[PDB]
């Protein structure tokens, strides 16, 4: 359980980042 | 236009390999029970 | 001018053979102390009771040391974190028996030694230059302050204070190791990491300037009349030195840009030492290196050694006989 | 060439080194070597 | 991308934030995060500890910081400390952390998508680092904001609950503080006090009216200075003695700061008034003090006449007397005699520790107390093996005052580096050389010879 | 309603991280800044009518 | 300048480097992992099992004390184990 | 011990505190993806 | 042209790794030594040598794994995988240490070969020699250390073991039976190295606090170029600076860098040398004067005694497991000891 919460939340940040840069945002 | 296989590349791997390898056993040994 | 005025620009000059500035009007007058108490004890002090049980240590030449064997000898347990001047004695006689002269040069060492990184700055700031060679010096007050202050703060006593002495030093170092096991603690790992890679990288860069010196001088004269102080023009080929580098190891891990080197110099053992400071400033307060002391054993439950037990079987060695009168009860707590 | 951004490949690699450590660490705590 | 990149801003990527020293709006976005990690972090590591906690057992046998803390405020915890009700505790966490989503949702805004420049928006929040009145007048807002935060802490111990006081009649319990130390001598007396051994300055606080009414002068002289701060600008001497700079008021700050954690270091390893016992567990002369009652008590009830029994030394085993003569325990504890707690007060008199009531009236509460913090003394391993460095694998101890006084004199120390670091490098760009000599007017060029 | 409280406070959670993910792309991205807005805002509305009604039915649960 | 190989960066972010390093690198990392978990490790290098540093009632190193009968030693203290 | 009604959300509340030094990595993160201009 | 003619051309090429014919030698000893190393703190153990384990297998970490020296009963055997003692059978051989005469050997093999690499890349580029003459630092140290000293012992067991905490134990042991901190030797090498950590740091923040403003940036890392005649950083202002700050200073830049290069390969070489005596047990233990004083006068005492009652509670604690051969039994009684404790 733990290893899965945190594997989310670890994701959500580069995931941020990789949204950002699909989508030609203001990084 | 680059060759795949060089010097560089035996040294590369000659490092790499192994270290690869050594993990995996270190990994493993993390589970062992006396 | 008026006379303050004057004063002011006399204490600031930039003539001055060695600078004063405001920090050194608080240097000099504390450094002279320090030195002459310093000089006048190790030569010529009395026995002193450091751990308080009426069982003085000589320190002095006088009193029968040599030069690496002598100290002044830090302030009685006894007296403990308690300020002990001069004037708090009975008589001179007193305040020596009780190591009072230990307290009065570590305090104006200390406190001299902060205006001479005060100082630095300052005389920065008069020529002109960018300000951080003080923080450069940091690093090793950083250590003086942990080793004079700092441990005696946390353990409650400027009896545990270094003492001012070669062997007085080696003696700190061992019931340190014993207490603390230091060389398990990663401070002191990289402070290890910070002095070890320090010679190294001055090897390495001397090395490497020296190799790469540009030909201005004959066979049967020293290379070092190649160079005139203050020349315009740079004295060796950085470019050759990155070349000789680069091959030695490979391309990428040689510098080639000088500001770049010279930072990474400055940095390697200013941050290592910065850590081994803090590495005895934090075991002041008894956070001590790894213990692994019987972590390995076998399936039944027989305790299976390491080179982790031998130490331990040494610092056993050292706790079991340092201080060997002062102790009444069966836990060292401090 | 280029297909695979080197960022995503510096940050990919970088997760996977933590965890190997981690999970070192984490038999530190367990199994052989923890004291229990 | 105003600003974003080394050829526009002067400053590399590792220097990224020196970025926004001239643009407010992002700035201010900068600090409301960076608030918001700060009230999340106390949430999270609340809710932690409490999943984490059980309440048997002491506080200081699990690793807990911000537990202590809130128990010292007097909730949650009864009589000796005993923990009564954790609901408190689990608010503190909820609260910090809903609180910390707001503060983020704000620094992400005022750092993303707001005005990168307040100025132009509104006068009343832009700023100029020049402008000494509106830097004072900001400056006096915040000391308002922090002088009420005092009176907070004054009002929780007189108004609402009270404060826990280990020195209450009966063994340590929350009291209300009816009857605050307002005498201006006493209070800067404080301040007055030497640092040095049995004078402790401000670290020698032992009573909670002293603390609620320090507390109640520092809200008061926050207010007043602040509002000074709104209706006045800096006079001449000081206009002449600072530099006026953003990097020169980080700089000041990070001093001050420095300060402070040094000192927190030292309140929290030496006070156990503020820092209970109970909670945060002995200090280390406490428990080197306990060392020796603990023993004091074993070897009497064996016969021992201890107050003439002499040493390997030719000192008292178990008694002698400080440089000043008063009677105290003997043994390497003889440099913490200027140890207070209330499981020995009771055995002490005008001289010092009395030998009738060491003989007579120590109680099993005092042998139990000493015994305990005898064996949980701040000392232990990294990897939180108790004990000294040669003891064996069996007891997962650090003490919190081993953990918080490490942690805040490494905080210190590198914060010190700071105060050099940027007020070196403040004076040089006001100055004009930060970025290196100007090779066509070097000074030192132009002074004379040394020789 | 400890079911309740449970549904409750795991719609919290989850939309916590919708909101997390979503706030910071939708500010960086000027393009989405019609709908997005809308978005942020109802989002903020039901999380903080979310956090009250937790906390709220925390005294009714346990 | 540089020597010709190809540049790091370009390999490593290229769509065949992780066509082959996918299949080849967790195929080492099984190997080493399986080497440990099926004991193999032990016997290629000799070293104790958790239940072969001691007989059940011994508690004497056994520590090899002369050079040329070393290997010998080693096989009587294996043969003892048993 | 959290509060009963609470003690599904336990894992998560373990591992909460490291959030911020995750913070602290995503700067490098967003960092390389712009190159570090 | 001829074979030797056209293998030096591709010894000799540029490429990413040079070769050279330093290379081979170099590649394959450091590769082995290396190799070694890992190997043994990954899967062998010190059971039958030391009683003690000692690689990852075992349990240990990365602070207490090592590659422990052979048992005492090898004497200086080379222990050679075919030698008469393992007799070919590599199990045994790991299992009776021949693993750290594998590295020794190797890495000292290893050590010339990296020096040779020196010399011949100084040679190729043009420049020269003084980094292969400073290396020969590193290998004083490493031959008095790991070869010299256990020659003069009774075998390769008391030579340091190939890890960390192996290494501390060789400190401890040192102090506790060499008296080493005592050795003037050993205090000129801790004179070079802490000199050598100072000038590195002094250096290093002189010139970054003396740069030219060379470009406009605030970080002033891209205001150099390599390939510009000009000095980066002013001498002048830094011989001013230093003359005022401590009364002495630098003026010639050939001196100071040879200077940096002197202080810590002269340092290094005194350590050697005093490890070389204490090879013989020819230690700087005691001074004869004070001994004969505190024997006379049981009121005499220096931190040189107390340091010497710590050595003797060193030397009782840990040798019956430290030296395993021995077959040391200390009856709790006789174990030095003070009081309480
Ligand atoms: C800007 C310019 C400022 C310059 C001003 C400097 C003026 C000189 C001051 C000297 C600083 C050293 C003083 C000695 C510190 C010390 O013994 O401090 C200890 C005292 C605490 O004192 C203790 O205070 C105790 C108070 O507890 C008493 O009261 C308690 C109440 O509960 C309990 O009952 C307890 O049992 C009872 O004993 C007792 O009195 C002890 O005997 C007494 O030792 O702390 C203190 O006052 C707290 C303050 C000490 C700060 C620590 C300084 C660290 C400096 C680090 C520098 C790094 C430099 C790096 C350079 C690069
Ligand atoms: C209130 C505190 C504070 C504030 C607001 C600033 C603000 C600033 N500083 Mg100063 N600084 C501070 C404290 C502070 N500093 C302290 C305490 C030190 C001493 C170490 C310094 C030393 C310092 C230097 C040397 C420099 C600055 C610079 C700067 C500027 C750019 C900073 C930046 O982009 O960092 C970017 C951040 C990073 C690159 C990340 C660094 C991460 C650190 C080193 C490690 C942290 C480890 C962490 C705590 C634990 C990790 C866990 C892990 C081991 C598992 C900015 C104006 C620069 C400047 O002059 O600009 C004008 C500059 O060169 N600062
Ligand atoms: C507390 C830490 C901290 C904070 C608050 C900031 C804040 C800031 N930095 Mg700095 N920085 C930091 C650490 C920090 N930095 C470190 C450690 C480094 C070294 C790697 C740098 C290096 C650096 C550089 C080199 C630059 C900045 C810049 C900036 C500013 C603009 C950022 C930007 O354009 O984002 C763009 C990024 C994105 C759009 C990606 C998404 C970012 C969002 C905010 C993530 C938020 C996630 C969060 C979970 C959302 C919760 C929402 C929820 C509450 C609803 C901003 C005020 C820039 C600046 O000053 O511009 C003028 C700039 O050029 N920073
Ligand atoms: C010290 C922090 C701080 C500061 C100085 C500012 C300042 C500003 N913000 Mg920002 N903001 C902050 C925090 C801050 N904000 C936070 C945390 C959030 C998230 C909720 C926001 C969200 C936000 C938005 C969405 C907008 C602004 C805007 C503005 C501007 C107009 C504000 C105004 O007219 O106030 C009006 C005053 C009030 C509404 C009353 C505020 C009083 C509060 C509610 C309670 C009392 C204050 C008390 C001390 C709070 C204690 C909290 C403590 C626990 C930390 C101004 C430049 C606006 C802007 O940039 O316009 C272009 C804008 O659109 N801010
Ligand atoms: C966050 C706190 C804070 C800060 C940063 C400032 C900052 C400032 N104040 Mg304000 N002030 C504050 C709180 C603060 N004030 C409060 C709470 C009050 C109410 C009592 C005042 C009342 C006040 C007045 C009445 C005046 C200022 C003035 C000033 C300016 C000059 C300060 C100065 O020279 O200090 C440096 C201090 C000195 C040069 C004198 C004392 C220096 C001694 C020798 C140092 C002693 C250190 C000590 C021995 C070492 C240990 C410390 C230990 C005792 C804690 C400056 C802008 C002056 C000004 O221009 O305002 C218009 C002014 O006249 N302040
Ligand atoms: C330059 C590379 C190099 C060097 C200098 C060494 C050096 C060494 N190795 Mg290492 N080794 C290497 C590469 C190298 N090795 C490689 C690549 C491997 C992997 C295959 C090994 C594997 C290895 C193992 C497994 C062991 C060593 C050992 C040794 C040591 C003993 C070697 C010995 O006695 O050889 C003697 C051999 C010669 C001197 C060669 C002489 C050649 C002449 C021309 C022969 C002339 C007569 C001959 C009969 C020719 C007949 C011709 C005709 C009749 C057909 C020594 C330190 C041993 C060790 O470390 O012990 C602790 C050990 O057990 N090595
Ligand atoms: C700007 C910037 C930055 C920064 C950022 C930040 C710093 C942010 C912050 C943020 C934040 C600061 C956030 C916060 C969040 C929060 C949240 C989101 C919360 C939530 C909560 C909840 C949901 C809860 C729940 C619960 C309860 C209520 C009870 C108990 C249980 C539980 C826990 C479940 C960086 C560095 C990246 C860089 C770039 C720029
Ligand atoms: C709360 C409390 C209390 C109280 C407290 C108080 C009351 C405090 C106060 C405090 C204070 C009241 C403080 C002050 C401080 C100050 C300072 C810290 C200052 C500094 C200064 C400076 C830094 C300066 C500088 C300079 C110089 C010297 C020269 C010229 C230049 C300049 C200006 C730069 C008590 C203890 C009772 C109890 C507990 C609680
Ligand atoms: C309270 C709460 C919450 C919140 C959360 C959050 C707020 C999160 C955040 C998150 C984050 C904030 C994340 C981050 C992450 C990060 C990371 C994962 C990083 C990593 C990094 C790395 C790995 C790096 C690498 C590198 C690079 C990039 C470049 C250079 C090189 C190197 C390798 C260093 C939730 C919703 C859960 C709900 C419940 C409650
Ligand atoms: C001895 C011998 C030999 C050889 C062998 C070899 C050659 C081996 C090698 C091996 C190897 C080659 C191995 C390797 C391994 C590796 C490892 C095991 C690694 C690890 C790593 C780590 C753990 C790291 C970590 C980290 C950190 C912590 C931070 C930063 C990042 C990094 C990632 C770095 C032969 C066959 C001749 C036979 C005879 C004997
Ligand atoms: C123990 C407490 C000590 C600090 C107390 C707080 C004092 C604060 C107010 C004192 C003000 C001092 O005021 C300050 O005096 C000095 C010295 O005359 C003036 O100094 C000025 O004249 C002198 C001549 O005497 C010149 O050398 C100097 O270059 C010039 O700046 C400053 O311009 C003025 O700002
Ligand atoms: C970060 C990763 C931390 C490593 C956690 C690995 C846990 C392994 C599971 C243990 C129980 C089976
Ligand atoms: C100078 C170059 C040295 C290279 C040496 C390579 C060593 C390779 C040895 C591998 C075979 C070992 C022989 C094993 C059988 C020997 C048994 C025996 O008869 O004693
Ligand atoms: O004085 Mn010097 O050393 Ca610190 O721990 Mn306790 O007190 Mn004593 O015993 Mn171990
Ligand atoms: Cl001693
Ligand atoms: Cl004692
Ligand atoms: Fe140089």
């Amino acid at each position: 359980a733990q290893l899965t919460m945190i594997a989310m939340i670890g994701i959500a940040g580069p995931m941020i980042i990789f949204l950002l840069a699909v989508r030609r945002g203001n990084l | 236009s680059y060759p795949i296989f060089t010097v560089r590349w035996v040294a590369v791997h000659t490092l790499a390999v192994p270290t690869i390898f050594f993990l995996g056993a270190i990994a493993a040994m993390q589970f062992i029970q006396r | 001018a008026n006379l303050w005025e004057r004063f002011c620009n006399w204490v600031t000059s930039t003539d001055n053979r060695l600078y004063v500035g405001w920090f050194g009007v608080i240097m000099i007058p504390t450094l002279l102390a320090a030195t002459i108490c310093f000089v006048i004890a190790f030569i010529a002090a009395p026995p002193v009771d450091i751990d308080g049980i009426r069982e003085p240590v000589s320190g002095s030449l006088l009193y029968g040391n040599n030069i690496i064997t002598g100290a002044v000898v830090p302030s009685s347990n006894a007296i403990g974190l308690h300020f002990y001047p001069i004037w708090e004695a009975a008589s001179l006689d007193e305040w020596l028996y009780n190591g009072g002269p230990y307290q009065l040069i570590i305090f104006h060492f200390l406190l001299g030694a902060s205006c001479y990184m005060g100082r630095q700055w300052e005389l920065s700031y008069r020529l002109g230059m960018r300000p951080w060679i003080c923080v450069a010096y940091s690093a090793p007050l950083a250590s003086a302050f942990a080793v004079f202050l700092i441990y005696p703060i946390g353990q409650g006593s400027f009896s545990d204070g270094m003492p001012l002495g070669i062997s007085g030093t080696f003696n700190f170092m061992i019931v340190f190791q014993a207490e603390h096991n230091i060389l398990m603690h990663p401070f002191h790992q990289l402070g290890v990491a910070g002095v070890f890679g320090g010679a190294l990288f001055c090897a390495m860069h001397g090395s490497l300037v020296t190799s790469s010196l540009i030909r201005e001088t004959t066979e049967t004269e020293s290379a070092n009349y190649g160079y005139k102080f203050g020349q315009e023009e740079e004295t060796y080929n950085i470019v050759a030195a990155h070349g000789y580098f680069g091959r030695l190891i490979f391309q990428y891990a040689s510098f080639n840009n000088s500001r770049s080197l010279h930072f990474f110099l400055a940095a390697w053992p200013v941050v290592g030492v910065w850590f081994t400071a803090l590495g005895i400033s934090t075991m002041a307060f008894n956070l001590n290196g790894f213990n692994f002391n019987h972590s390995v054993i076998d399936a039944k439950g027989n305790v299976i050694n390491t080179w982790a037990d031998i130490i331990n079987r040494a610092n056993l060695g050292m706790e079991v006989m340092h201080e060997r009168n002062a102790h009444n009860f069966p836990l060292d707590l401090a | 060439g280029g297909r695979i951004p080197l960022w995503i490949v510096a940050t990919v690699a970088g997760m996977g080194v933590i965890v190997i450590v981690g999970l070192f660490f984490y038999g530190a705590y367990a199994g052989l070597g923890s004291s229990l | 991308a105003t600003n974003r990149d080394q050829e526009s801003s002067g400053f590399a990527w590792w220097a990224g934030n020196a970025r926004l020293i001239n643009l407010s709006g992002k700035l201010l976005g900068a600090h409301v995060a960076h608030a918001g990690l700060i009230v999340f972090w106390a949430g999270a590591m609340t809710l932690f500890e409490l999943a984490h906690f059980i309440p048997e057992k002491p506080m200081y046998e699990q690793g807990l910081i911000l537990i202590p803390h809130i128990a010292t405020l007097g909730w949650g915890v009864g009589p000796g400390g005993e923990v009564v009700d954790t609901f408190p505790f689990f608010v503190v966490g909820v609260v910090h952390l809903i609180s910390s989503a707001v503060l983020g949702f704000g620094g992400v805004y005022h750092a993303i998508r707001g005005p990168e420049t307040l100025e132009e928006y509104s006068s009343f929040f832009g700023y100029d680092w020049k402008d000494k009145n509106k830097m004072t007048t900001i400056l006096g807002f915040h000391l308002i904001v922090l002088g009420i935060g005092a009176l907070l802490l004054v009002a929780k111990a007189m108004f609402f609950g009270g404060l826990y006081d280990t020195w209450a009649p009966g063994g340590g319990d929350v009291r209300v503080i009816t009857n605050p130390t307002l005498d201006p001598r006493v209070i800067f007396g404080y301040l007055l006090k030497s640092p040095f051994g049995g004078e402790g300055w401000i670290v020698s606080v032992n009573n909670l009216e002293d603390v609620v009414g320090g507390h109640i002068w520092i809200g008061l002289i926050c207010i007043a200075g602040g509002i000074w701060h709104i209706l006045t600008t800096p006079f001449g001497w000081a206009r002449r003695a600072f530099i006026w700079s953003g990097e020169a008021y980080l700089s000041y700050s990070l001093g001050a700061l420095s300060m402070m954690g040094f000192i927190a270091t030292c309140f929290v390893w030496f006070n156990n008034t503020v820092y209970p016992s109970e909670f945060y567990g002995p200090t280390g002369p406490e428990a080197s003090q306990a060392q020796a009652m603990t023993f004091l008590i074993r070897d009497q009830k064996l016969g021992a006449n201890v107050g003439s029994a002499q040493g390997p030394t030719g000192l008292g085993k178990y008694l002698m007397r400080s440089p000043t003569g008063e009677i105290i325990f003997g043994g390497e504890t003889m440099r913490f005699w200027d140890f207070r707690g209330p499981w020995l007060e009771p055995l002490r008199g005008p001289n010092g520790l009395d030998l009738n009531k060491i003989k007579n009236d120590i109680q099993p509460w005092q042998e139990r107390r000493a015994a305990e913090y005898m064996t949980h003394a701040p000392l232990g391993s990294l990897n939180s093996v108790g004990g000294v460095a040669t003891e064996i694998n069996s007891v997962n101890f650090v003490s919190p005052r081993s953990w918080l006084a490490t942690s805040h004199f490494v905080l210190a120390f590198f914060f010190l580096v700071g105060h050099l670091w940027h007020a070196g490098r403040a004076r040089a760009a006001a100055a004009g050389f930060e970025k290196g000599i100007d090779r066509e007017s070097e000074p030192v060029l132009s002074m004379p010879s040394l020789d | 309603m400890t079911i309740l409280f449970q549904l409750a406070l795991a719609a919290l959670v989850i939309l916590s991280f919708v909101m997390v993910i979503g706030v910071p792309v939708a500010y960086a991205s000027p393009q989405d800044w019609d709908r997005s807005k809308q978005l942020i805002f109802l989002g903020s509305g039901l999380w903080i009518a979310l956090v009250l009604v937790v906390g709220v039915l925390n005294f009714f649960v346990v | 300048g540089t020597t010709g190989e190809r540049p790091f960066s370009d390999i490593i972010t290229s769509v065949r480097y992780w066509v082959i390093h996918s299949i080849t690198i967790p195929a080492l990392f099984i190997a080493g992992w399986l080497f440990v978990s099926t004991g193999l490790a032990y016997d290629v290098f000799g070293t104790p099992r958790p239940d072969s540093y001691y007989a059940q009632e011994q508690r004497s190193i056994p520590l090899v004390t002369d050079r040329f009968e070393a290997k010998q030693q080693v096989e009587t203290f294996l043969e003892q184990l048993k | 011990k959290l509060p009963e009604a609470y003690a599904i959300f336990d894992p998560l509340v373990d591992v909460l505190p490291v959030i911020p030094v995750l913070f602290l990595a995503l700067a490098f993160v967003w960092q390389a993806a712009v190159g570090f201009r | 042209r001829g074979w030797f003619d056209i293998l030096d051309d591709w010894l000799k090429r540029d490429r990413f790794v040079f070769v050279g014919w330093s290379g081979i030698l170099l590649f394959p000893c450091a590769y082995l030594a290396l190799g070694g190393w890992l190997t043994g703190t990954t899967f062998v153990t010190s059971w039958y040598t030391h009683g003690l384990a000692s690689s990852y297998l075992e349990g240990c970490n990365f602070l207490t794994v090592a590659v422990s020296t052979p048992a005492n009963s090898m004497g200086h055997s080379l222990l050679l995988l075919w030698g008469p003692e393992a007799q070919g059978d590599f199990t045994r051989w790991c299992q009776l240490g021949g693993l750290w005469t594998f590295i020794a050997l190797h890495g000292a093999f290893g050590l010339i070969g990296f020096m040779l690499r020196q010399f011949e890349i100084a040679r190729l580029v043009g420049v020269r020699p003084y980094n292969a003459i400073a290396f020969s630092a590193p290998i004083a140290v490493f031959v008095s250390v790991f070869l010299i000293y256990p020659l003069g012992q009774s075998s390769w067991f008391f030579a340091p073991s190939f890890g960390v905490a192996a290494i501390f134990r060789f400190l401890l042991f040192f102090q506790g039976f060499h008296n080493w901190t005592l050795n003037p030797f050993h205090m000129m090498g801790v004179a070079g190295v802490l000199g050598g950590a100072l000038l590195c740091a002094i250096h290093g923040a002189t010139v970054e606090n003396t740069l030219f403003q060379d470009g406009e940036g605030a970080s002033t890392f891209r205001a150099f170029n390599p390939t510009q005649a000009e000095e980066t950083y002013s001498m002048v202002t830094a011989n001013r600076f230093w003359s005022q700050i401590f009364g002495i200073a630098f003026s010639n830049k050939r001196w100071l860098h040879f200077f940096m290069l002197f202080v810590p390969v002269t340092g290094l070489w005194m350590s050697a040398i005093g490890v070389v005596g204490l090879a013989l047990n020819l230690r700087s233990y005691d001074f004869i004067s004070q001994e004969i004083r505190a024997a006379e006068d049981p009121e005499f005492e220096t931190f040189y005694t107390k340091n010497l009652l710590l050595n003797e509670g060193i030397r009782a604690w840990m040798a019956p497991q430290d030296q395993p051969h021995e077959n040391f039994v200390f009856p709790e009684e006789v174990l030095p000891r003070g009081n309480a404790l």
